[PDB]
C-alpha cells in the first residue's frame, strides 16, 4: 500500500 | 506494464526520472506528490515529446 519518496525532491 | 519517466523541471539538464512502473507513477501523480505535475513519457523509447503527468490518462494503460 504505503510507498517511498520519490526522486529528485528538494530539502 | 509500463513504465513513465518524470522530470520535475521541463529543461534538457533537468533531472531524468520514473523508471517506475505506470503503478507506482499513478499513486505518486495521484497520492498528490505532484500538486503542479511533472514531465511524464514512457520510458522507452528514451527522449521524446514528452507531457505533464496532468495530460497524460494512466488509466488508459493499466
Amino acid at each position: 500500500s504505503h510507498r517511498p519518496p520519490p526522486p529528485g525532491h528538494r530539502v | 506494464d509500463v513504465m513513465w519517466e518524470y522530470k520535475w523541471e521541463n529543461t534538457g539538464d533537468a533531472e531524468l526520472y520514473g523508471p517506475f512502473t505506470s503503478a507506482q507513477m499513478q499513486t505518486w501523480v495521484s497520492e498528490g506528490y505532484f500538486p503542479d505535475g511533472v514531465y511524464c513519457r514512457k520510458l522507452d523509447p528514451p527522449g521524446g515529446q514528452f507531457y505533464n503527468s496532468k495530460r497524460i490518462d494512466f488509466d488508459l494503460y493499466t
